[PDB]
């Protein structure tokens, strides 16, 4: 099944990447990186989130609207990792990639919440720095900067924290292991899809987001309070 | 000669074509312009302008803009496609952008 | 404002004539170097440009047949025909620069998208508005 | 400021190799110079001349809806600090052509916000311009001079008027 | 036109640098656009004669001098010279028009009975060309050559729908590729060489335009033609087919892309090299019954330049360029 | 300017401007925009009181 | 109606851990641009040190 | 008449100053230098020309 | 740790060390453990560099031989005003704080 | 500014443990050298050689060393330009699949371990007919099957 997939893993390949990647992966003098032995998740993270094609040389890649499909992407894997291997995708028990059975170590249906805790603890010990507490994201230097998470599936969080996309450290697994690491997808799960007890959250960027809303505009409707009360002499 | 499609096939997204549209929008605007500025100073101001830096001022960009945008019809139909952000020292046009880019430089 | 309203009538009846022609063009020439077929895209275009000179047009004229011979159409008018109040004119106003303002706030919250730049752009332009709109007619100061 | 980047376009293409440019730059460049020249300069000056000339050539006192007027030339100035904001981003401003072809400009073919600050610049000059085409329209549909017919008008605001 | 150009000095001067041109609507074009440089030529004098007797004739200083007085004739309308001048532009156009209808025509006509069609599909930023179907005469096999690959392509037509299932453009997946052609003789352009692609002399020829990514354009000066190449071309009602009656002689002729892509827009340029009829034979069995042998290998089997002659690659490195040396030795 | 550079962190993730341009635009922002706050805020009042007194 | 400091998503406090947005509260903000735009001059004295910061 | 004499001829020698730096120096960054002094002398030419024309057809008669 | 990889590292002495082959599941380090997690001044960044990186390293007069192979431990501790560094930017190969941006 | 001649997005290499050698212009490649060594204690030199020299002078991997050590490895197939020899531990190399379309080989490795350490650099040296290749390349252990493994206390 996989000798087939591989040869429209290479007609694609021809036909979009080897300009930056060269015929044989090897890459090229400043445009673009070779690929020997990224494997399969790499690629499945890069083409499934849209970040390839780069059209631009940039601070930094872009996440965009995807150039290929599910079925294309998993070709073109296969293509490359028949050029080295690497880390793997996260299959389930039943062959398709994991979604919804990554959220905690001791996910059965639902999150459970001491898997949330932990989460939440090893987020904050490695992630949320560049990110910010709740993974809303966070600047860098030079324009560069760590996105929001809440764009990603869940294989593509693992992908993520195993490849290390471009200034992002890999945290292979026997760093973060596959139960610290299912932990921390369940803890940014818990805190994408759970609304704030509080109101309306004003985006949970801290405290420059509440201070813009008072004051400017707290400050604001008051102060046309009083000239309603007042006069304008 | 752009109108004519036979003709459009070659010159189409050239240096003819970059050359053309600057001939007609730094005639019809900046000329022109130019013009009604000069024209309606004394009215817009109660003052006239200064008529010798006039002359200067029209010798230059009529003398750059003449030896900037004339040559470019030649490297268009020599097959120097517009756009282009680097070019071969085998490719032959190498000399007519010199002398397009002094004249550019007396222009500005 | 007799000439002016018929005069809009050259270019809707060519504009016109173009779309018709164009469309059966399109439609029926299998010409090389071109596929056949109907195009919507500058044909629906046409048209509705022919709708707009048409509706200048159309209306100019059906004003023209009430308003009377005014002295500034008269070949042969006087300058005392118009002595009289030219109307009413705005002498100075602070809200078009705050409603440029306004909608520059939005268009850049269009263009990062963050929802609350959108909001908070339409609630300012529309505030703008208002005050662009109730300039000569706010209350005086009661009391 | 957008024969500046004129100027740097040609300096780039005075040799072969690329000297001080890149790729990138020199397609940003030449983008951008083609915009603001077009819809920064012609038509906002076009429109200037036109409200200078055009009511003391048909002899009325003042266009027929100022408070619009003032805001054309505003909403024409932010479109145009809007559309030259481009530069400020680290990847920089937009990057294909003037006419932006797709797929070119499409999500997936041209990331990064100043090609969609591009979209937003023209646009408030778009309607810089309309606003003040209403007011050449209906100046001189309405406040013509006595004695001034529409065939003594001078060719200027004829061509104003069409 | 059917009538050539004055020639010579005049000839260089009304080409005024167009390449001579390889084919024969390639001739035919060159020639229309001499006599109209003519013709805008003379335009141009004698309205350039008018502003000149304007600046030295029509002065103000020589009639005050001569006494003509404060002011001219002041004569404002001549109606019979109007409408003559105003009719002159008129036949203008209009017999221009006829000729360039004539010479528009049987450039685009798609009636030349193509020998060879070969597939072309342009890509950020590289151009891939494919053998699509050889006449009899120069196949391999002496029947005709078919050059569609049936598992490659296959995929291609898969790819159409259900990924497990998005399908939001008219009922087709987002990322179709159904209407690339796959051949099984392909050259493949890298940024380490220039594609070659290898066409005989004297036969009409076919091109087939696609593009995977955005819009691209293929352009050889020596043809004085560019056709623009489309995704979806039938989508796009863009037709994706044209035809040379023939090449009229043999040689390297570089050729690029006239339609703005995107950063590497200027690093996108390929050849096209004519060659013996005999040869091509050659080199088409040569191809066919060895595969995995480079195009590189299939020139070198012609006996001619194994990389393109008429451009090198560029200098993939965006340091090195600064001193104007950004050509890579091939060899 | 010293309130927008302590949240240049934000603004900079946000509205996408680089972080070492947001701390020299701080920088050089505090000697110059001052200057130009001064002279627009001056020029602008006399305005005002030129219109009250026309 | 609007959430404020959320601290039930920040964790507790330990001296290893930070976010990439931990700026002070909005009316500390100048204090902390402050910081953030002082150019790092420090003097060193023998046995002794004046930090950036003073 | 006047002035365009030297300045002409001040120009004269700059714009050969500038197109020898040119055909000195390679392809390089000092080559686009070398242009901008080339087309400073082709604009003092033209300075001068103009003063020349002006000269030549007064049109402002009254100093 | 992969190659350009990062980790924080506290100091764990071996008396209150229960893993591994030593493990009892009876015995109660946690409190000690965590009361040197929360030390003010303990945790250092261990990075794994690629080789390709390790080789334009400029070493420190004196710290010669502190590193061992790929790995070097720096100070998670900023030199400004004591924020955990932590922003360690893989490719660039700068360690930044959030803080004020050093 | 961040799209200049030097631009942070050009200048990155791939994210993994192996090293690499050789320019555009050389005429042979090696992508992805790196010392494996397995917890159980096998180890060999994962890398992969691409030919593209322009002269389509296709050569043959005459033979492998780490430190002067050797490091066995049989069958490898001439390469001709525009090929890859991958080399890798077999256990590794069992993983992936062999393409049929592409001029991909496969071929297994292992080296006796001297006592390399985990974390250090070693040299490598590469030598075909026609010449040697030197690089430093690191040793670490190969990638674990990804979301099996769990962290155990003891
Ligand atoms: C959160 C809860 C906060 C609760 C505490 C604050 C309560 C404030 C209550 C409002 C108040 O004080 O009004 C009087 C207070 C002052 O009135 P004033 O000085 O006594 O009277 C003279 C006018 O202000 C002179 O201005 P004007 O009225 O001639 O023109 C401005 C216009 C502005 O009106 C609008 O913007 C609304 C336009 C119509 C939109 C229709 C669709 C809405 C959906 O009207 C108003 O501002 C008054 C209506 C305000 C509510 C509109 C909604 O109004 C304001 O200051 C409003 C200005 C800003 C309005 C933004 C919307
Ligand atoms: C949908 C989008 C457009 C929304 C506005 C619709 C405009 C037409 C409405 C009907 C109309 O002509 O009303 C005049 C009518 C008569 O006013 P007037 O003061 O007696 O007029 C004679 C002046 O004294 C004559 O003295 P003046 O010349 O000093 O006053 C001129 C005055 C009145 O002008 C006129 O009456 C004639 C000209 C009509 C407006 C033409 C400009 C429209 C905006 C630019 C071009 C279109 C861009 C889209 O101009 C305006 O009111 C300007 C309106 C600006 C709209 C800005 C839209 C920004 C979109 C950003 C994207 O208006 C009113 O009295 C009622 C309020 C008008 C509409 C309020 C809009 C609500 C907020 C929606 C904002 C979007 C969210
Ligand atoms: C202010 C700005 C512009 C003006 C004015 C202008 C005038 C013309 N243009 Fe144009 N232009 C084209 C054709 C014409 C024609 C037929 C006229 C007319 O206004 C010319 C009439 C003007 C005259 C001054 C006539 C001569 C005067 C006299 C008194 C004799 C009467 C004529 C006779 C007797 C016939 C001539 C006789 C012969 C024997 C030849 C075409 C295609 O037919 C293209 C697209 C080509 C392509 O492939 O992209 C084009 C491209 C452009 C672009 C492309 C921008 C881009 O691609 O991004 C711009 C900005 C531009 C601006 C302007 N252009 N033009
Ligand atoms: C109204 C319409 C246009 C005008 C006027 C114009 C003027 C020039 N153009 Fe152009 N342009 C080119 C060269 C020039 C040069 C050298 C000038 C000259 O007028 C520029 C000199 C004039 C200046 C005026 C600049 C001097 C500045 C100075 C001396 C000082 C700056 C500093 C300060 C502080 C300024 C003072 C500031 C104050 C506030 C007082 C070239 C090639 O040499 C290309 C094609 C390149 C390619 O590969 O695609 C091109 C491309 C275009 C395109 C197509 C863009 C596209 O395909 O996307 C358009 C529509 C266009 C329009 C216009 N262009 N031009
Ligand atoms: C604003 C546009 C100027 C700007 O951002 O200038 C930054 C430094 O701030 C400034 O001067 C801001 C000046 C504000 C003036 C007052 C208003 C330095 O650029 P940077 O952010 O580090 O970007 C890197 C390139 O510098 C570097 O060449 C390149 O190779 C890349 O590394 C690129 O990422
Ligand atoms: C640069 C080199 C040329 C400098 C101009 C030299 C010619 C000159 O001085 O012309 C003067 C002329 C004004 O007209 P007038 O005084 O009548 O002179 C012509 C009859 N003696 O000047 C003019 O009429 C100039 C009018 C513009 C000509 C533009 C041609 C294109
Ligand atoms: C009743 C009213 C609602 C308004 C928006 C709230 C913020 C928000 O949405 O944040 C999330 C939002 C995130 O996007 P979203 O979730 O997609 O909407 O924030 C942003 O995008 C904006 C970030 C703003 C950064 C501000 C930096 C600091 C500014 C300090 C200004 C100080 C002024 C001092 C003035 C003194 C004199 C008075
Ligand atoms: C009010 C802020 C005063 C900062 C003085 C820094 C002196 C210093 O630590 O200066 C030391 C530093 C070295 O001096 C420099 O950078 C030279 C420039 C110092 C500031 C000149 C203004
Ligand atoms: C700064 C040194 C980072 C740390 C620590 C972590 N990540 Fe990160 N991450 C960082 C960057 C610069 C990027 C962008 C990479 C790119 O090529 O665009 C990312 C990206 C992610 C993503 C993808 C998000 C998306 O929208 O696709 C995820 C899911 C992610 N990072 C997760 C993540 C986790 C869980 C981390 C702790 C183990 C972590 N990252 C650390 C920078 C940094
Ligand atoms: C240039 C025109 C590119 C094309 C086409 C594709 N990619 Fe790319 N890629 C490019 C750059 C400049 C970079 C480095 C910057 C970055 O975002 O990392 C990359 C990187 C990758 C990677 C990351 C490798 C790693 O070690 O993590 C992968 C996996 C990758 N590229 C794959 C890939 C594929 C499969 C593509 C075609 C389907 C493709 N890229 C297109 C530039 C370009
Ligand atoms: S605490 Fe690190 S820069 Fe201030
Ligand atoms: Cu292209
Ligand atoms: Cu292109
Ligand atoms: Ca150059």
């Amino acid at each position: 099944d996989d000798q087939a997939l591989i040869s429209e893993g290479k007609d694609l390949y021809d036909v979009a990447c080897i300009t930056c990647h060269g015929v044989n992966l090897q890459g090229v003098e400043d445009r673009g990186p070779s690929l020997v032995g990224v494997g399969e998740g790499a690629v499945y993270f890069q083409v499934h989130s849209g970040r390839m094609p780069i059209l631009r040389n940039e601070a930094q890649a872009e996440r965009k609207a995807p150039r290929y499909t599910e079925a294309q992407t998993l070709a073109i894997a296969a293509y490359v990792a028949a050029n080295g291997g690497g880390p793997g995708l996260v299959y389930n028990e039943d062959g398709t990639l994991a979604m919804e059975e990554l959220r905690g170590e001791n996910y059965d249906g639902q999150i459970t919440s001491a898997d949330v805790a932990r989460g939440g603890d090893l987020f904050r010990l490695n992630c949320a720095s560049c990110h910010n507490f709740t993974g809303r994201g966070g600047a860098l230097s030079s324009g560069k900067y760590a996105p929001n998470l809440d764009a990603a599936n869940e294989q593509e969080i693992y992908q993520a924290m195993l490849t290390g996309p471009q200034n992002m450290p890999k945290f292979s697994d026997r760093q973060l292991s596959a139960d610290e690491k299912k932990d921390i997808i369940a803890f940014i799960k818990s805190t994408k899809e759970t609304p704030s007890p509080g109101g309306y959250s004003l985006g949970s960027l801290g405290p420059v987001a509440e201070g813009l809303f008072m004051w400017v505009f707290g400050i604001l409707v008051l102060v046309a309070a009083a000239m309603w009360i007042g006069s304008r002499s | 000669m752009l109108a004519s499609p036979p003709l459009d096939f070659h010159l189409a997204d050239s240096y003819f074509l970059i050359a053309h549209f600057h001939y007609t929008l730094f005639g019809t605007v900046v000329f022109a312009s130019c013009a009604g500025v000069y024209f309606w100073f004394p009215k817009m101001t109660g003052r006239m302008m200064d008529e010798r830096l006039g002359k200067i001022h029209f010798w230059l960009t009529f003398v750059g803009f003449h030896g900037t945008f004339l040559i470019q019809h030649w490297v268009g139909n020599m097959g120097m496609p517009r756009r282009y952000a680097d070019y071969l020292d085998s490719d032959g046009f190498t000399i007519y952008n010199q002398i397009s880019t002094v004249f550019s430089f007396l222009l500005g | 404002m007799k000439s002016s309203a018929k005069l809009m009538y050259g270019p809707t009846v060519f504009m016109a004539a173009m779309a018709v022609i164009y469309i059966f063009a399109t439609m029926h020439v299998s010409d090389g170097g071109s596929v056949k077929g109907v195009e919507w895209v500058g044909s629906v275009a046409l048209v509705l440009s022919a709708g707009l000179t048409l509706m200048l047009g159309v209306y100019l004229h059906f004003t023209e047949v009430r308003v009377d011979v005014l002295p500034e159409d008269w070949e042969e008018a006087e300058v005392a025909d118009k002595a009289g109040t030219l109307g009413f004119f705005s002498p100075s106003s602070i809200w078009p620069a705050a409603m440029s303002g306004a909608v520059g706030f939005l268009a850049f919250g269009v263009v990062y998208f963050h929802y609350w730049m959108i909001a908070v752009g339409l609630m300012l332009l529309i505030f703008t508005i208002t005050k662009l709109n109730l300039q000569y007619g706010v209350p005086k100061e009661k009391h | 400021l957008g024969g500046l980047m004129a100027l740097l376009i040609r300096a780039e293409l005075f040799t072969p190799g690329l000297q001080f440019l890149s790729n990138e730059q020199f397609n940003q460049l030449f983008t951008m110079h083609g915009t603001v020249m077009l819809l920064l300069y012609g038509t906002p000056i076009v429109w200037g001349f036109a409200n200078y000339v055009l009511p003391l050539q048909i002899g009325a006192p003042d266009v027929a809806f100022p408070r619009l007027n003032a805001f054309g030339f505003w909403i024409t100035t932010v479109g145009g600090v809007a559309m030259l904001t481009g530069f400020l981003t680290p990847g920089g401003a937009a990057d294909f052509g003037w006419t932006m072809y797709s797929p070119l400009s499409d999500a997936i073919h041209s990331p990064g916000l100043g090609s969609d600050m591009w979209i937003v610049g023209v646009g408030a000059t778009g309607i810089g311009s309309v606003a003040s085409a209403i007011n050449m329209l209906t100046t001189i549909l309405c406040l013509r001079a006595p004695g001034m017919t529409m065939f003594r008008m001078p060719i200027f605001t004829w061509n104003i008027f069409v | 036109c059917e009538v050539a150009p004055p020639g010579g000095v005049l000839g260089d001067f009304l080409r005024m640098g167009w390449p001579d041109g390889i084919t024969p609507e390639a001739v035919a074009m060159g020639n229309f656009w001499s006599w109209v440089w003519v013709a805008a030529w003379i335009i141009g004098i004698i309205m350039w004669g008018l502003f000149l007797t304007a600046i030295f004739a029509w002065g103000a200083k020589r009639a005050e001098k001569r006494g003509e007085g404060e002011f001219p004739k002041q004569l404002q309308y001549n109606v019979p010279l109007e409408l003559v001048l105003t009719i002159v532009p008129i036949i203008i156009v209009m017999v221009l028009f006829f000729f360039t209808v004539q010479t528009q025509d049987k450039v685009t006509a798609l009636d030349k009975n193509p020998e060879v069609t070969v597939d072309v599909t342009a890509y950020q930023w590289n151009w891939k060309f494919g053998y699509s179907e050889i006449d009899g005469s120069l196949a391999p096999g002496g029947q005709d050559y078919q050059g569609s690959d049936p598992e490659r392509q296959a995929a291609a037509e898969a790819s159409k729908k259900d990924p497990s299932g998005d399908n939001p453009i008219h009922g087709n997946s987002k990322s179709d590729v159904s209407y690339l052609e796959f051949n099984r003789i392909e050259t493949l352009g890298t940024t380490d060489e220039i594609p070659v692609m290898v066409l005989p002399v004297n036969t009409p020829i076919e091109f087939n335009l696609a593009s995977a990514d955005v819009a691209h354009s293929f352009w050889v000066p020596e043809f004085l033609f560019k056709r623009d190449a489309y995704a979806h071309p039938e989508a796009n009602k863009s037709q994706r087919v044209f035809q040379i009656e023939e090449i009229t002689e043999e040689g390297a002729f570089v050729g690029r892309c006239a339609e703005m892509c995107g950063t590497y827009h200027a690093m996108m340029n390929f050849e096209l090299r004519v060659v013996d009829r005999d040869s091509f034979a050659e080199y088409i069995s040569f191809r066919d019954s060895n595969p995995d042998a480079t195009n590189a290998q299939a020139l070198e089997h012609i006996g001619q330049a194994p990389y393109a002659t008429s451009t090198s690659p560029f200098v993939s490195d965006r340091t090195a360029t600064r001193d104007g040396e950004n050509t890579q030795s091939n060899a | 300017l010293l309130t927008v550079s302590g949240g240049n962190d934000v603004y900079a993730m946000q509205f996408h401007v680089s972080l070492n341009a947001m701390t020299w635009i701080g920088r050089i922002g505090l000697i110059v925009g001052p200057a130009i706050a001064y002279f627009i805020t001056y020029r602008l009042c006399i305005g005002l009181q030129r219109s009250d007194r026309e | 109606v609007t959430t404020i400091n959320a601290i039930w998503n920040l964790g507790p406090y330990n001296p290893s851990q930070v976010s990439a947005g931990s700026q002070p509260d909005v009316y500390m903000l100048w204090t902390d641009g402050a910081a953030r735009v002082m150019p790092a001059w420090e003097l060193y004295l023998g046995n002794y040190t004046i930090p950036a910061v003073f | 008449m006047g002035k365009s004499f030297a300045l002409l001829v001040l120009g004269a020698i700059i714009l050969a100053g500038g197109v020898w730096y040119t055909i000195e120096v390679g392809y390089s960054v000092m080559a686009i230098v070398a242009a901008l002094i080339m087309a400073a002398g082709g604009g003092i030419i033209t300075w001068g020309l103009a003063v020349a024309a002006d000269v030549n057809s007064p049109t402002s008669h009254k100093i | 740790l992969a190659a350009a990889s990062m980790e924080t590292v506290f100091p764990l002495p071996a008396e209150m060390v229960n893993d591994g082959a030593e493990y009892d599941p009876a015995k109660d380090v946690y409190e000690h453990q965590m009361h040197s997690v929360h030390g003010p001044r303990n945790a250092v960044m261990l990075i794994r560099l690629r080789t390709a990186d390790a080789e334009k390293v400029i070493e420190r007069e004196g710290q010669e031989s502190f590193h061992y192979g790929d790995y070097y431990a720096y100070s998670k501790i900023c030199t400004h005003i004591g924020c955990p560094t932590s922003l360690y930017e893989a490719q660039t190969n700068r360690i930044l704080c959030p803080c004020h941006q050093s | 500014c961040s799209a200049g001649q030097i631009t942070q997005t050009s200048s990155q290499v791939a994210a993994v443990d192996g090293n690499q050698a050789g320019s555009a212009n050389d005429p042979v490649l090696v992508r992805d050298v790196t010392v494996h060594l397995t917890t159980d204690g096998e180890a060999g030199v994962k890398f992969t050689a691409i030919n593209q020299d322009t002269s389509h002078t296709s050569h043959t991997l005459e033979s492998v060393t780490v430190d002067g050590e050797e490091v066995e490895l049989d069958d490898a197939e001439p390469i001709e330009r525009n090929c890859s020899l991958v080399a890798d531990i077999q256990s590794e190399l069992d993983l992936i699949e062999e393409p049929e379309v592409g001029c991909i080989q496969h071929v297994a490795t292992s080296l006796e371990n001297p006592g390399f350490a985990y974390g250090g650099v070693v040299p490598v040296e590469f030598v075909f007919d026609t010449g040697a290749i030197t690089i430093d390349a690191t040793v670490s252990a190969p990638v674990l099957e990804s979301g099996v493994e769990n962290r155990e206390v003891g």
